[PDB]
């Protein structure tokens, strides 16, 4: 067991001890049925991995000064040419959707027929970090915790943007400038009154 | 069924059995039988402490600041009515302070609730595991670091009775501030001065009849 | 408007009709005294006549070339143009009362079939029972539907007598 | 044995142990709508949905109404809010309602099939692994599970008390809404404004003098 989400509380019985990232957090008992838990265990990792790439991509765009994650796809609706690191890309919206759909369908289709493999290894582990059984146990915990943090972080980007209408890095600088003047309470939406 | 040896709010009156003197300040006062159900009375016992303890702080925080101002002690917040402190301008906006307030209170209150749900389960420091509260503490009375001076090691029963008596009086006082402030329109200590100036002609009967 | 009709409030023939009826009443009035009993009665009639023609125009009815109100029965045309009060709403008003009367009578008839002598309970009404069933009939549509779904509304084909065939 | 009318004869169908297990049973059924046990089971669900919907709706008319008067909000009258909202809206009311019927219809349909076959929505594979938590509890109309995040229904001692509070506030809320509708036509003002008028002069501002309710007088 990784830890305890609510100190002084009991751990659910249906959650195995050796399941990575197990803090005994299941207030709604959504994973009580073994069949449901198996699907959700895979989905959490898949969501985490996508979020980690998503958060990194969102921060990289703004740190390098090419815009923010929100307004990257505006050129399609506004009318313009795509860019990546500042170099023009010839494709257009129709071309991107077709290629993305085909590529994702083929790659995701292969995973779908696997049956729920979360840690394939081999071709996906060229450096063989998780080859050793003992070492893999702790790496899986590290992966999910960073993944869970990334999932929350991305939710922060979307929620914060809706309230403040600014990118993540822009908001962070604003908070540092005036910590007591710029925050969720002072954006005029998060707290109904004041 | 309540024994006649215990203090009674109304001497010579029959009183509920479930008020058997276990709780502090148990004078058998429950004309509406609110606390009849033991489960509910278990909750009401903690609610009285929480409402009482905040009331004692609130009343102290409404009289002392005004008392100092009259004595002449000067500080930037001097001369501000207890119901005008919200409008006063501080280093940070009221909204930002409110947001911090709830985040801080959310941690401590849930910590307090966890003990109430399962006593003794929230007596350990999450970070520095060496720290810990005494294992004998009961809900509503943490002790340990919350009792640095060890007063709880003396006549605890008397101290509990003294706390609830001062607390109950404090709760009534705060209701007086709202009623008096809403009616008189002035600060509490101003009302006391008016009453002392002419106690006989300054009763609430005099004051309210004049208004209507 | 609908079917070539026009609102009675805008109908020339409708307005002329009111004058004809009032003129007839006025002609009879002038053969009496100012405040005699016949005169008061005639004046009361004229007030109701004026009120009636104002109410029908205010109700937004449709008048034909005859200058008389015509009613719209199609539910679609009624709800489309706000004529629901002519036929559509009164349709469900009548059925509630008609089902009320029929349902109450059926309940009473079933109640006395259990008695020793049902025939004597029909010529001589059991008033205490009838009043009890009269009040409970207000919820007949709910009770009627629940009987239908539970299958106790209809008799079995094998328990009903029929002629040779 | 509490009853809506002391000294009256409680209907027999409401005195059965199954009937007395229902929250808020005060023997009130003069029209005999619950005589059939199968019907009473259906009408109990109707009351719960009416109760809960009415409470949410009334809270959405009353709490905004008081805060609007207190100056903390600016919300139009409940009978005008529909027109005000649709103006500064991303969709017309036709499109907004059509979506509402799909989402409500889908959710309502699942609830409907649980009344016909209790616990039938936990059919393995029917949902994307989420069917396990859609089985409901042993009491119809009290789903629990994901609908009870704080787990207040897991305390057996407080269970009967909680259900009684819901039905009592639910019945009161249902009457409140009927009062909002009747008071809008009768007085032509808001609910909170009607309360303010009554409190000013209770003995002259009431339904007995509104000129509508008692036409004969
Ligand atoms: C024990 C709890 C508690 C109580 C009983 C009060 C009671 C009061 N507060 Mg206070 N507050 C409390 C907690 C808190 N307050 C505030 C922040 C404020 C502010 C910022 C203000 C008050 C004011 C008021 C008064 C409201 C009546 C009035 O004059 O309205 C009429 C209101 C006005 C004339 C103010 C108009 C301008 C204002 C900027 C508009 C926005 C006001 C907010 C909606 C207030 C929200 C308060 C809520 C959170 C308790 C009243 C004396 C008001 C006051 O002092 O008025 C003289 C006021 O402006 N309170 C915070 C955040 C740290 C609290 C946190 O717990
Ligand atoms: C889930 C992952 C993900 C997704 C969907 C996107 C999506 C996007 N990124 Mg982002 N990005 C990500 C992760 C992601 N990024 C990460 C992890 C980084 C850090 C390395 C970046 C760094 C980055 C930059 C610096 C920029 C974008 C930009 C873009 C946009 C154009 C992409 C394009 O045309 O690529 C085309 C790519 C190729 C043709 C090459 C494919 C990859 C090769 C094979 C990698 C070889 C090693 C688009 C909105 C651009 C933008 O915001 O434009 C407005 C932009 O300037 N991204
Ligand atoms: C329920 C407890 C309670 C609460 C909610 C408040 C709340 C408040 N007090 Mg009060 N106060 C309390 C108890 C309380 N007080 C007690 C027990 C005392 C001791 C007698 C005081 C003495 C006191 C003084 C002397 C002053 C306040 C002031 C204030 C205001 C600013 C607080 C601040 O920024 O402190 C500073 C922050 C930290 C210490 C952290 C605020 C409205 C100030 C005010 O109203 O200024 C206009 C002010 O001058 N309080
Ligand atoms: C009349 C006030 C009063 C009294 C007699 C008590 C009495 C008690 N409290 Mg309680 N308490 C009070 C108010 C009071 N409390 C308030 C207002 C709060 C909220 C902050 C608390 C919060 C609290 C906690 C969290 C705990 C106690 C505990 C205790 C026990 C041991 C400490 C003691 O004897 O303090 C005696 C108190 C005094 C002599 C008060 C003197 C005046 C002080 C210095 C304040 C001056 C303010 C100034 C005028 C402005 C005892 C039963 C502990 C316990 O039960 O341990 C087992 C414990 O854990 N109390
Ligand atoms: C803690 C209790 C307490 C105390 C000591 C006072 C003191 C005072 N109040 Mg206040 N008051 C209180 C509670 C209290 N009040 C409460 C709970 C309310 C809300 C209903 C009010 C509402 C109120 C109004 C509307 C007015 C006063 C006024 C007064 C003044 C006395 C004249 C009068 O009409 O009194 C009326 C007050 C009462 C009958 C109090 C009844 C309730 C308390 C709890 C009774 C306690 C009795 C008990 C034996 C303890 C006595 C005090 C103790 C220290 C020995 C005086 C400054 C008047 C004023 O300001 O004149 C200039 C005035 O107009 N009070
Ligand atoms: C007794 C049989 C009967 C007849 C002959 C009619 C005749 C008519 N109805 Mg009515 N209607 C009836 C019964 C009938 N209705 C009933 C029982 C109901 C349900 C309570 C309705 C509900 C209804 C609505 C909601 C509408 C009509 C309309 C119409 C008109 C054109 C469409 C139509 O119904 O075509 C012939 C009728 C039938 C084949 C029988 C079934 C008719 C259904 C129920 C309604 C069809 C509406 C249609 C799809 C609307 C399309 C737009 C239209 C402008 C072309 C026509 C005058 C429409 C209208 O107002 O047109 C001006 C209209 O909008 N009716
Ligand atoms: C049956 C329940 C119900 C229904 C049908 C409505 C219907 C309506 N409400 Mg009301 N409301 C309700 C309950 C309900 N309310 C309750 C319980 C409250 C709390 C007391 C409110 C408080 C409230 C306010 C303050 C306002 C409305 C408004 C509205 C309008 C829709 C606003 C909109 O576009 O939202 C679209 C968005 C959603 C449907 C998604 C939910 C978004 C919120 C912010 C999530 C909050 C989450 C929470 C913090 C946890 C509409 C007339 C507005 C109005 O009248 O405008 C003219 C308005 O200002 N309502
Ligand atoms: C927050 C989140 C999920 C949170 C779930 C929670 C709290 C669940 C909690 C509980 O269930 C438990 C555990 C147990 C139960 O008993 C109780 C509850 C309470 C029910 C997922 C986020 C998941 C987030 C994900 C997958 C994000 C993916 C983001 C991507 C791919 C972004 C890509 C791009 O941003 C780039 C890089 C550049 C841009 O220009 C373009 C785009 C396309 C926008
Ligand atoms: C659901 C309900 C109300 C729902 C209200 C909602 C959603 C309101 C929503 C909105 O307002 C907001 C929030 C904001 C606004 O801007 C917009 C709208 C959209 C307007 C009321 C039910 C209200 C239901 C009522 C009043 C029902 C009363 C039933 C009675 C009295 C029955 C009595 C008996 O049947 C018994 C029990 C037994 C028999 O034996 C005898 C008799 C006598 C027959
Ligand atoms: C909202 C989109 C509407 C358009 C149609 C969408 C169709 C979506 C089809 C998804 C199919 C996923 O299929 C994949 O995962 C399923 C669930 O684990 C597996 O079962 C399949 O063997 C696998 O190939
Ligand atoms: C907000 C939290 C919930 C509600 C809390 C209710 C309890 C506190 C009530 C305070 O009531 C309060 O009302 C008025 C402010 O609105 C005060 O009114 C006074 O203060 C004004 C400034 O605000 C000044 O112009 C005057 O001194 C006077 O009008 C009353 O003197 C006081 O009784």
């Amino acid at each position: 067991k990784a830890g305890n989400w609510l100190p002084g509380s009991d751990a659910p019985a249906w959650l195995p001890d050796d399941l990575p990232g197990n803090y005994g957090f299941d207030p709604l008992s959504l994973g009580k049925e073994p069949a449901s838990l198996k699907r959700f265990t895979e989905s959490e990792v898949i969501h985490g991995r996508w979020a980690m790439l998503g958060v990194a991509g969102s921060l990289a765009v703004e740190l390098l000064g090419y815009g923010n994650w929100y307004d990257a796809p505006l050129w399609a609706v506004n009318g313009g040419k795509a860019t990546w690191f500042g170099i023009e890309v010839p494709f257009d919206l129709n071309a991107l959707l077709a290629f993305e759909f085909v590529a994702m369908a083929a790659a995701e289709g292969q995973r779908g027929d696997a049956g729920g493999v979360v840690y394939p290894g081999g071709a996906f582990d060229p450096l063989g970090f998780a080859k050793d059984s003992s070492k893999s146990g702790e790496l899986k915990l590290k992966e999910i915790k960073n993944g869970r943090l990334a999932m929350v972080a991305f939710l922060g980007f979307v929620a914060q943007h809706a309230a403040t209408g600014k990118g993540p890095i822009a908001a962070l600088g604003e908070h540092l400038a005036n910590p007591w003047g710029a925050n969720f309470a002072t954006n005029g939406i998060s707290v109904p009154f004041f | 069924k309540r024994d006649a040896a215990l203090p009674s709010w109304m001497p010579g009156a029959d009183l509920p059995g479930y008020l058997n003197g276990t709780l502090p300040g148990d004078f058998g006062f429950d004309p509406l039988y609110l606390g009849q159900d033991p489960v509910k009375l278990k909750w009401y016992a903690q609610a009285e402490l929480m409402n009482a303890r905040f009331a004692m702080l609130a009343v102290a925080g409404i009289l002392v600041p005004e008392l100092l101002s009259n004595i002449g002690f000067s500080w930037p917040g001097a001369g501000v009515a207890w119901y005008d402190a919200g409008k006063f301008e501080y280093f940070a906006p009221a909204s930002s302070l409110f947001g911090v307030q709830m985040l801080l209170f959310a941690w401590v209150e849930i910590r307090r609730y966890q003990d109430f749900v399962k006593p003794g389960s929230a007596n350990q420091d999450p970070i520095f595991t060496n720290n810990k509260l005494p294992d004998g503490n009961e809900p509503g009375y943490p002790g340990g670091i919350f009792d640095p001076f060890g007063w709880s090691k003396g006549d605890i029963k008397s101290l509990k009775l003294k706390e609830i008596k001062n607390g109950r009086l404090a709760m009534l006082a705060f209701a007086g501030f709202i009623g008096q402030a809403y009616t008189t329109g002035t600060t509490p200590l101003k009302n006391l001065s008016t009453h002392l100036a002419d106690p006989w002609s300054t009763t609430v009967w005099q004051n309210d009849l004049a208004r209507l | 408007d609908i079917a070539g009709l026009t609102p009675c409030s805008e109908s020339k023939a409708y307005a002329k009709l009111e004058k004809k009826e009032l003129k007839t009443l006025e002609k009879r009035l002038k053969q009496y005294e100012a405040d005699s009993a016949p005169a008061v009665a005639l004046k009361a009639t004229m007030e109701r006549t004026k009120a009636r023609f104002a109410n029908y125009a205010k109700a937004g009815l449709l008048c034909g070339n005859d200058g008389l109100p015509h009613l719209i029965a199609d539910p679609g045309l009624a709800l489309k143009y706000g004529h629901a009060g002519e036929v559509f709403i009164p349709t469900f008003g009548f059925l509630y009362v008609a089902g009320y009367i029929g349902y109450v009578g059926r309940q009473y008839l079933i109640a006395v079939k259990g008695e020793a002598k049902p025939t004597d309970k029909e010529i001589i009404i059991d008033v205490p029972l009838a009043t009890k069933l009269a009040w409970q009939g207000a919820g007949w549509p709910l009770a009627a539907v629940q009987e239908l779904q539970r299958g106790t509304l209809l008799e079995k084909e094998e328990n009903i007598t029929v002629s040779p065939r | 044995r509490q009853s809506w009318l002391p000294g009256s004869q409680i209907p027999a169908h409401l005195d059965t142990p199954a009937a007395q297990a229902l929250a808020g049973n005060f023997g009130f059924d003069p029209l005999g709508l619950g005589k059939d046990p199968v019907a009473l089971r259906w009408y109990q669900q109707a009351e719960l949905i009416h109760c809960r919907t009415a409470m949410a709706g009334v809270a959405g008319i009353l709490i905004p109404g008081l805060l609007t008067k207190a100056g903390a909000l600016n919300v139009p009258e409940w009978y005008d809010a529909g027109k005000v909202a649709i103006e500064n809206s991303f969709a017309p009311w036709g499109s907004l309602l059509a979506v509402q019927l799909f989402l409500c219809g889908f959710v309502e349909a699942k609830r409907w099939q649980d009344i016909r076959k209790p616990g039938s929505q936990g059919e393995p594979g029917s949902f994307l692994g989420f069917e396990a938590s859609l089985k409901g509890t042993s009491e119809l109309g009290y789903p629990g599970g994901p609908f009870d995040p704080l787990g207040l229904s897991k305390e057996a001692d407080k269970w009967a008390d909680w259900k009684l509070k819901e039905v009592k506030n639910g019945r009161l809320a249902m009457l409140a809404f009927l009062g909002f509708v009747a008071q809008k036509y009768a007085t032509g003002a808001g609910p909170v404004d009607n309360l303010a008028a009554h409190l000013k002069d209770p003995w002259h501002v009431n339904y007995a003098t509104n000129g509508v309710s008692l036409p004969f007088l």
